[PDB]
């Protein structure tokens, strides 16, 4: 567990967990992009579009955005499993696949932004308001957390004529 | 006389470097009344000391055998201009040999007269290698005169001066492709002269690829072997508050208090982000002001630099040039860290040793600037239309023809323009020779010096085609010779500070640890494992990688394009899941190559279904199939070792790359301050793509000037004539008041500074590897020891420590160097 | 040719022991004279010129003459074998970057600002004709009477673009030499958008030009040093 209980990696998985909660709130908060035609303002989200002035109501209307976000969440609950079973039975190596999963999570979530971004270009004003910055920060959190955890799990660049990756401890 | 002929030399060299175009008549006479005084003082000095010394034992010095020549040649023109042999520029020869007496400055420096003791064996002994470079240029000029000789018969009025028509003009056109300056436009004329980008046409690119890829190579064997086997022998002959958490916390605040300075809009007087970063400025000054009196509570060059920065950042909580002096907010981090200061003194001690080579290169540039002033004094004027040759003629309006069409004309006022980089005084001459020294824009000065007519007359097409000599001797003797001996000076002052083979090998044998192989149990899975480690399987995977790459280059502009992508995705998925089964996910995730393969496999799988999700009812996700090419370098050990020994040294010295990063930050901020309100307009080099409006654009402009793009035209794109941005705040009437002349110091310095730091980072990384680079691959070394580790871990699959006495048969499996 | 005949007669039928032809820098002169005679006789059969372009190998004969030049020329070839891995790495890195650019910018730089109802490219005095984007994120046309439409060969008369593998591997090599790389960068910026493309070029210059130049200065300087120390003894 020498790489499984380091402080520099425990802080990274802490940042990973913060990214997880920000991504879990960015997928359900359908109030992350406002439209301003001008007194019928609509709040966008990956699932439900709402209207406000009186007549408060959300509905649906680009399946790509929500589907890809679901893919990202699937990567999250695929990666956290292998992450937690890395603490038992000397299974430290498992920290490497988990990290990569998290990385891809971010990537998928990232393109979600893009596609929704593109949708915002087809419709009035626009102001990414509440959970858009949440997702923009969740992407960076998950992406850099995955990358940093991956490098902290991979042993080290040899740096000596005798050292080598894939050594005997 | 050790300080009495120094004065005569100085008063001669200061009168020789005060001539300029349009000098007043009294200076014209003072340089004629004094030109003979400082010659008579030289003949009495070659007299009143020769008699006291001798007449046969005085010519023995190659030093003093030249001091007589200056007088023997000077006495000519005094009693030669009293002749009817006026010869307007024939007297310019007698004037260009007058500055030949500028070499007396070299004599008065022991180093300046000892460095050449081996340089006389540098060029003169190895002028045979400098001859083969010329024999190469002459072959490629004759091949150019065949390929593109007289084929530039274009039906437009566009001018193309770098062509292959005669020999003196093909030599110039090859030298320029060799110095890699604007060579990409000499290729587009060669490609358009044939057909265009057709099939035959584009194959003339080879001529311009072999001439640069194998012409520079020889150039790295000519002017480098001259400066590392001969600048080494010269040196051989010369031989014979106190808690750590507070520091770790406040060091994170100068970074933040710097990033709050950088990402600040410079244009608008009152912007939304301007006041927020002012609030953060005061909120960070209110924190840094507690660390100083604390440093003065526990107590009473490096400890005093934290004070003036807050002093000149809080006074206001002219008026702007102090904000330029607050860009050193991150310059107070050199004391909090260790290596950040341990590198600064190594760059300040690396300058003292290289101080001698930067003094002879400034006198050589000042000697070549005087020649330029005599040759091209005032000849660099021109008119709007090339048909008017004097300033009385170049007045009124004239027609310009768009598209060279005689029936589509525009009226333009004609004006007597003066080239930006000229040779009127010695300062402007030194500026122009500088921009030629960095190889930027030197052909546009060449083809303007070739066309120079007279002292106040416009150019004449191909008037003096011999002037190229001046621009080809200066470029060989400074940009090719002095620059490489300076790099060699750095590389040999770095090489001193760094048996030996026996010591390395015993250290290796002392600190080695074997390799885990994880050969598996359970023969039912051992049969799967044997088929994925056999050489045939690895070579099949290599072949599959190359076939996928060749399948990736087939695509063009204007399906069978994705069925093979899915085929390869599934094949590389299967060779991963089967390898997992063969390693049981405990040995698979050990080898980093397998982690990389896993990453790429799942990435390509995500892309192959991300496209199908869209096509059922993210461009970068397709890059994961391209990156499969890197995984084939896990077999080429000869490339892997080189890459590793250089990435190993690029990571063990980050505190020198942090120097370049801090330099870029400082200069980006100062640039955003000084010239950041210049408007954006096409036709200038300050446009929507290259400007100082934001911070990333300033850093990109600086990275552009670093690689050496047309930085000399940005330097002129911001120099007190410019139109300030509309949305900026200014006074009425002051539109064409933007940009400052301080730019001349902003760029000229930056380049020079960045020329040093980079070289710094380039030699450290090299000297750090001086054991690998200089290693005879035939005798003995750690590659054989890695072979030993391999064959040992073969009989010792798991780590297991040391192994049983007999299985010794591995010594039967070792080859001579260890036998 | 009489000299070559005289030499081949002074040694064997033609070689007879590998004498004249395997004499090092003497097969080259026979090759030169033989193609020269071939072009001369092929002149008087049609009464083209890619065969008289072999007339430029004559200045190599001087190298065959002075043996000191043969010694020098064989030193700059003894140092090019250790540079095999640097070359094998540069070729593969260019091959990778060409494919990346070919996948990302394949056919974007084909619209530009023509004059309305004309086939005349609308630019300003010192500007080069650069791409455009309409209903897009690239740059918009702002000339007075101009409109953005496609069917335009390319930036440098059609020589700089990532369309097939050839033109992409060419415009990658042109940026690897740090010549006019900003021009390619600005054209891609004008075509597709301003924020992403720099990652492709700013990196291609770091790993491509600078890193490779470091490797080359390391392997050469090491080679010169190992030549000097393994010979001064
Ligand atoms: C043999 C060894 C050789 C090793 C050399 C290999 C080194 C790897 C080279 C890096 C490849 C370059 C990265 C992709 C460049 C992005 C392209 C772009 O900006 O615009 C195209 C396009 C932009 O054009 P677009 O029009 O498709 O944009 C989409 C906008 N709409 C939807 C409206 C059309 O970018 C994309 O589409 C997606 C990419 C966005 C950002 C991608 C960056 C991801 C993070 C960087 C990856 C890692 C970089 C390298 C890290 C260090 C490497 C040493
Ligand atoms: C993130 C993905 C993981 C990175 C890729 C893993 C590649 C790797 O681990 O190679 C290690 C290599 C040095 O390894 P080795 O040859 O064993 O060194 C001992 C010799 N004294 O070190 C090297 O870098 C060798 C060259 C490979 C460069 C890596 C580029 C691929 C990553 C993109
Ligand atoms: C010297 C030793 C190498 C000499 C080999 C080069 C000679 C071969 C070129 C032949 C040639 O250019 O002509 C054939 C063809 C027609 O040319 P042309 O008629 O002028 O134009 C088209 C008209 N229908 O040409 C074409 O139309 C298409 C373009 C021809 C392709 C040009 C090939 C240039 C390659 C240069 C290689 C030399 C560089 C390295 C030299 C090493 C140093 C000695
Ligand atoms: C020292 C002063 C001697 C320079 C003589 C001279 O006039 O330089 C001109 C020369 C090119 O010839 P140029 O005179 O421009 O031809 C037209 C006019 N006759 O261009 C030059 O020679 C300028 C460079 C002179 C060489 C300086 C020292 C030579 C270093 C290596 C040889
Ligand atoms: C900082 C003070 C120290 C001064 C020099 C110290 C010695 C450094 C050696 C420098 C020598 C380089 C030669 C280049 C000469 C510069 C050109 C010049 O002298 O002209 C001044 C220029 C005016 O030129 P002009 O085109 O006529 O302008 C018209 C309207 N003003 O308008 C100008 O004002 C240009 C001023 C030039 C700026 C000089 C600053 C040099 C920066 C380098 C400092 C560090 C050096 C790095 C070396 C370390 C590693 C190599
Ligand atoms: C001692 C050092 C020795 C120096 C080394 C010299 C290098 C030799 C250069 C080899 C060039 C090979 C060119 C052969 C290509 C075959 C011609 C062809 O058929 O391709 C045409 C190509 C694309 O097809 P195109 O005709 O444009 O499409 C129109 C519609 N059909 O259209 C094209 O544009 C083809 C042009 C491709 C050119 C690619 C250039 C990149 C290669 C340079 C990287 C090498 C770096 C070397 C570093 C080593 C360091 C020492
Ligand atoms: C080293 C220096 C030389 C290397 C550069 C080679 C130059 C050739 C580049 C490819 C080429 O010449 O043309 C591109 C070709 C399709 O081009 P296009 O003419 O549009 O399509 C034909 C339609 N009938 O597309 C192709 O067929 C090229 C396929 C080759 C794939 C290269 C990857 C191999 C990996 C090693
Ligand atoms: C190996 C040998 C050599 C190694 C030595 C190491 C030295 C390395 C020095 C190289 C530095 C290269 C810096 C290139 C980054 C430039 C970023 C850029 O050009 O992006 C432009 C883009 C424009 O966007 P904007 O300006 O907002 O306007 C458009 C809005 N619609 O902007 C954007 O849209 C995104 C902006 C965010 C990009 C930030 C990432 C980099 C920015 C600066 C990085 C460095 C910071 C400090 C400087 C250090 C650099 C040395
Ligand atoms: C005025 O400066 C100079 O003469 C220099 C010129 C002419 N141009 C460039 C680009 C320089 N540089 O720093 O790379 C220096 C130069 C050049 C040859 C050797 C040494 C230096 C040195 F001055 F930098 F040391
Ligand atoms: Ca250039």
């Amino acid at each position: 567990m020498s790489p499984t209980e380091a402080p520099k990696v425990r802080v990274t998985l802490f940042c990973i967990l913060v990214g997880i909660v920000l991504a879990m709130t960015a997928v359900v908060s359908d109030h992350w992009a406002v439209l301003s035609p001008h007194c019928e303002a609509a709040h966008f989200g990956l699932w439900r579009i709402c209207t406000k002035r009186g007549e408060k109501n959300c509905s649906y209307f680009s399946i790509s955005a929500a589907a890809i976000s679901v893919f990202s969440l699937g990567f999250l609950i695929m990666g956290t499993i292998c992450a937690l079973m890395a603490f038992r039975k000397k299974r430290d190596y498992l920290l490497r696949p988990a990290s990569m999963f998290y990385v891809f999570a971010g990537l998928c979530l990232f393109v979600s932004l893009e596609v929704m971004r593109q949708s915002v270009k087809r419709m009035i004003e626009y102001y990414y308001s509440w959970s858009f910055a949440c997702a923009c920060a969740a992407f960076v959190l998950l992406f850099l957390g995955g990358i940093s955890l991956l490098l902290f799990s991979l042993p080290r660049m040899p740096q000596n004529p005798w050292e080598s990756c894939m050594d005997a401890e | 006389f050790y300080w009495l002929v120094i004065l005569i030399v100085a008063l001669n060299t200061l009168s020789i470097a005060s001539e300029h175009h349009n000098q007043p008549l009294w200076l014209t006479h003072l340089q004629d009344i004094a030109n003979r005084v400082l010659l008579s003082l030289f003949t009495i000095e070659m007299l009143l000391k020769m008699y006291g010394l001798g007449l046969r034992q005085y010519f023995m010095s190659i030093f003093n055998r030249f001091d007589c020549f200056v007088v023997c040649s000077g006495i000519l023109e005094l009693l030669l201009v009293e002749s009817g042999a006026m010869t307007p520029l024939g007297i310019s020869v007698l004037r260009c040999i007058r500055l030949l007496r500028l070499f007396k400055i070299t004599k008065y420096w022991t180093s300046l007269s000892n460095l050449v003791a081996s340089l006389l064996n540098s060029i003169r002994s190895i002028a045979s290698l400098l001859l083969l470079l010329f024999l190469f240029i002459i072959i490629f000029a004759l091949l150019g005169m065949q390929l593109f000789g007289g084929r530039y018969d274009f039906e437009d009025t566009e001018v193309r001066r770098s062509n292959f028509d005669n020999f003196p003009q093909a030599l110039i056109s090859v030298f320029q492709v060799l110095t890699g300056e604007d060579w990409n436009s000499v290729m587009y004329n060669g490609i358009m002269a044939y057909g265009g980008p057709s099939y035959p046409g584009v194959l003339v690119c080879i001529y311009f690829i072999i001439l640069f890829v194998c012409g520079n190579y020889i150039l790295l064997n000519v002017f480098l072997a001259i400066a590392v086997d001969n600048l080494a022998e010269a040196e051989s002959l010369t031989s014979a508050v106190n808690a750590t958490w507070f520091t770790n916390f406040i060091l994170l605040f100068i970074l933040l208090s710097s990033a709050a300075l950088a990402a600040e809009d410079p244009i608008r007087a009152e912007s939304v982000r301007n006041q927020i970063l002012g609030y953060f400025d005061i909120a960070f000054t209110s924190v840094f002001t507690v660390e100083i009196v604390l440093k003065m509570t526990t107590y009473g060059y490096f400890n005093i630099l934290d004070l003036l920065v807050v002093a000149v950042s809080l006074i206001s909580m002219v008026v702007k040039i102090l904000r330029v002096l607050r860009v050193l907010r991150p310059l107070r981090a050199i004391n909090r860290a260790k290596g950040l200061k341990h590198v600064v003194q190594c760059v300040f001690v690396a300058i003292r040793t290289i101080g001698n080579i930067v003094l002879v290169t400034t006198l050589l540039q000042f000697m070549f600037a005087c020649i330029g002033v005599q040759l091209f004094k005032g000849k660099f004027f021109s008119c709007n239309d090339l048909s008017k040759m004097t300033e009385e003629e170049c007045r009124g309006y004239y027609y310009v023809y768009k598209d060279g069409d005689p029936t589509q004309m525009e009226l333009r006022p004609r004006q007597w323009i003066h080239n930006d980089f000229h040779f009127d005084n010695v300062l402007s001459a030194m500026m122009s020779l500088f921009t030629v020294s960095t190889f930027e824009g030197w052909p546009q000065l060449l083809y303007r010096a070739i066309d120079s007519n007279e002292e106040d007359m416009g150019p004449v097409y191909n008037n003096r085609v011999e002037m190229a000599i001046f621009f080809i001797i200066y470029i060989i003797l400074i940009a090719f010779f002095m620059m490489n001996i300076f790099v060699g000076f750095v590389i040999v002052t770095f090489q001193e500070q760094g048996d030996k083979n026996q010591r390395q090998c015993v250290q290796y044998a002392l600190k080695a640890r074997p390799l885990r192989c994880y050969i598996p149990k359970n023969p039912y899975q051992y049969q799967v494992w044997y088929v994925v480690t056999s050489s045939y399987f690895e070579y099949l995977m290599f072949a599959l990688i190359m076939l996928n790459t060749i399948c990736l280059g087939m695509q063009h502009y204007h399906h069978i394009s994705d069925i093979l992508n899915v085929a390869f995705t599934i094949i590389f998925t299967l060779e991963m899941i089967l390898k997992l089964l063969a390693f049981k996910a405990r040995g698979y995730f050990g080898d980093p190559w397998n982690v990389f393969d896993f990453l790429i496999v799942i990435g390509s799988i995500i892309d192959v279904i991300l496209s199908e999700i869209d096509t059922f009812l993210s461009a970068f996700f397709r890059l994961f199939r391209v990156m499969r090419l890197i995984k084939l370098l896990s077999r080429a050990e000869g490339v892997r070792t080189l890459l590793w020994t250089f990435i190993k040294s690029f990571q063990a010295l980050p505190y020198v790359a942090l120097l370049i990063v801090m330099l870029f930050f400082i200069y980006a901020v100062i640039g955003m301050q000084m010239f950041g309100k210049i408007a954006l307009v096409d036709g200038t080099q300050i446009n929507r793509n290259n400007n100082f409006q934001t911070f990333p654009q300033a850093v990109l402009l600086l990275f552009r000037c670093a690689t050496g793009e047309a930085w000399q035209e940005i330097l002129l794109a911001c120099s007190y004539g410019k139109l300030c941005d509309p949305e900026s705040d200014y006074a009425p009437g002051e539109e064409y008041t933007c940009g400052t002349n301080f730019a001349y110091y902003y760029f000229i310095s930056f380049y020079m500074l960045c020329a040093f730091l980079i070289i710094n980072l380039f030699v450290a990384v090299i000297m750090d590897n001086f054991d690998y680079l200089t290693r005879d691959w035939s005798i003995l070394g750690p590659h054989h020891l890695d072979e030993f580790k391999a064959i040992w871990a073969e009989y010792d699959p798991e780590a297991k420590g040391r192994i049983k006495h007999l299985d010794v048969t591995l010594l039967r499996r070792i080859q001579p160097p260890l036998g | 040719s009489i000299e070559a005949a005289m030499k081949i007669i002074a040694y064997g039928f033609l070689f007879h022991q590998d004498a004249y032809l395997r004499s090092g820098w003497n097969v080259l002169d026979f090759i030169i004279v033989f193609l020269g005679v071939f072009t001369a006789i092929l002149e008087q059969v049609n009464v083209v010129k890619a065969l008289r372009a072999f007339r430029v190998l004559r200045p190599l004969r001087l190298v065959s003459g002075v043996p000191s030049l043969q010694v020098v020329l064989n030193s700059i070839f003894k140092a090019m074998l250790p540079l095999f891995h640097i070359a094998l790495l540069v070729l593969f890195m260019v091959i990778i970057y060409a494919i990346i650019g070919l996948e990302l910018f394949k056919g974007k730089m084909h619209k530009t600002c023509y004059y309305i109802g004309t086939d005349i490219v609308a630019t300003v005095e010192n500007e080069k004709p650069s791409p455009c984007a309409r209903t897009g994120s690239g740059r918009p046309c702002t000339i007075n009477g101009s409109e953005c439409r496609g069917g335009w060969p390319g930036p440098n008369h059609g020589i700089t673009h990532f369309d097939n593998f050839g033109f992409s591997m060419l415009t990658v090599y042109q940026c690897i030499t740090m010549e006019g790389w900003t021009d390619v960068l600005y054209w891609v910026n004008d075509a597709i958008g301003n924020e992403w493309p720099w990652i492709y070029f700013v990196t291609l210059i770091l790993l491509g030009s600078f890193f490779i130049l470091n490797l080359v200065l390391g392997v050469l300087s090491g080679e010169f040093t190992k030549e000097r120390e393994k010979a001064k003894s």
